[PDB]
């Protein structure tokens, strides 16, 4: 209880700790703080003093703070609500790398979601180092988006996705992805254009399968086994065979399951013979 | 992952000096201030030193200010702690973190399984 | 004045159960996640549990899943460490803490001066 200092304050240091918490309105200029940002995640201020420095740099900064207070937030970050984030422009991946490392292993809250949202909303795209910058804090980010979403980034930002992130992909998803891979990866060749495409082939059709077994291609089981089922199912056991390459074995041990299954019993019972493996199933005489 | 190891403890006669060390890995150090907090035995947790993230501001608790010196090589990802003078109210275990407030700990209770 | 202070512990047949809490004060309870950190003596200090601020996530160290269940009661500003199956090695002083980083430290080093 009062309103003014005795020696005030002129430069955010050890000394801020033991005053009380209207001494700190009293004596800190909010310019001063904002001025020294970068050295008060050093000072161990108590967690409620911290409000009162936050208070102060909402004061000073009322409409969001700029880019020049928010890189040196350090923990600070913790005290933001979405509507303060929401007044920000940051525009440097830097300053939003340091902003993620802060909650580094959460559940996404409202605020880095809503950060996020803000970053990458005056890119105009997910460009792509913006997407490596996010699926390093958090890796389910792409498969986190939503149909809707994910049609609007562009190939460019494909180069950026590695297949371990396509694991929480559901098939819609895939589906708005692959014609994406696609257009990202015309420049390859062929062994290297399948080793790209794989993790996408969840959302290919029979029109690109087909044209896949016709090269060299040595698609592995488990890719097989993520493929469409509708697609799988007009492949003639010959494009499967050189589809599947030195793998063609995996298919007794896959009989039940997934989409061969179902492919075994679309086939000439008399096909299956031409794979030695000896597959039961599918239709006779 | 993000982790921290101390090292440079040691026994040591009340007056002589010693230097411990904090390996960082796994968080852009610099990114980082990063403190050093030690835990008297009996005692609770206690600050005794900081740095900011950009090597150019140091700060020290009373007990300490004068005797001891804060470094941080951002090279090697290695934070530094020179204790000179050393009293014996220096005893400890020393910790290093990334982050300090004051006053969030309790005093503790005691579960004794016999 | 912030202050939180703990109780419980004391007496401990292995196996039995046991209720631990916090006593909050002077700070706005709901917006800190809170945690149980664990100091066995001699051997550096451990964090065991935490809850989130809105009480929707809780963490618990393998050493203790299955074990322990932490609550926390948003009405009157109090945190619960409840502790079944209770083995040897859980012998220890039980801290109640609000700090954000906790367990954000190595084994440290110990440093002692005079012989």
């Amino acid at each position: 209880t009062a309103c003014p200092s005795g020696k005030k304050a002129r430069e955010i240091d050890e000394s801020l700790i033991f005053y009380k918490k209207w001494e700190l309105e009293a004596c800190v200029d909010a310019a001063l703080l904002a001025t020294q940002m970068d050295r008060v995640n050093a000072i161990p201020f108590t967690y409620e003093q911290l409000d009162v420095l936050k208070h102060k740099l909402d004061e000073l900064y009322p409409q969001g703070y700029p880019e020049s207070v928010i890189q040196h937030l350090g923990y600070l970050f913790l005290k933001m609500s979405p509507e303060d984030i929401r007044k920000w422009n940051v525009t440097s991946l830097e300053t939003l790398k340091a902003l993620l490392e802060v909650n580094k292993g959460h559940e996404m809250s409202p605020q880095v979601a809503t950060l996020i949202d803000r970053f990458v909303k005056g890119r105009g795209q997910l460009d792509k180092d913006t997407l490596d910058t996010l699926t390093a804090f958090y890796p389910g980010y792409l498969c986190s988006l939503s149909p809707e979403e994910l049609s609007s980034v562009p190939p460019s930002s494909i180069w950026a996705v590695r297949p371990q992130d396509l694991d929480t992909c559901d098939p819609r998803q895939l589906d708005v992805l692959y014609p994406k891979a696609r257009l990202a990866f015309q420049n390859m060749n062929g062994s290297e254009y399948f080793v790209k495409i794989q993790s996408f082939l969840g959302g290919a059709p029979t029109e690109d399968l087909k044209a896949l077994s016709q090269q060299n291609v040595s698609m592995d089981l488990a890719t097989f086994m993520k493929l469409r089922t509708d697609a799988v199912l007009p492949l003639t056991v010959a494009e499967v065979q050189k589809l599947l390459g030195p793998h063609v074995e995996g298919l007794k041990a896959e009989e039940r399951h997934r989409p061969v299954r179902d492919w075994i019993l679309r086939q000439r019972q008399d096909d299956l013979d031409t794979l030695g493996l000896g597959l039961q199933g599918g239709i006779p005489n | 992952d993000v982790q921290l190891v101390e090292s440079g403890g040691g026994v040591v006669q009340p007056g002589r000096s010693l230097r411990l060390s904090c390996a960082a890995s796994g968080f852009t150090f610099s990114s980082y201030a990063m403190h050093w907090v030690r835990q008297a035995p009996g005692k609770g947790l206690e600050w005794v030193s900081s740095i900011s993230g950009n090597s150019l501001y140091k700060y020290y608790a009373d007990s300490v200010k004068g005797r001891f010196t804060i470094s941080r090589d951002d090279s090697t990802n290695t934070l530094y702690l020179q204790m000179n003078s050393l009293r014996a109210e220096d005893t400890a275990t020393y910790y290093c973190t990334r982050h300090w407030a004051v006053g969030n700990w309790g005093q503790g209770t005691l579960v004794t399984v016999s």
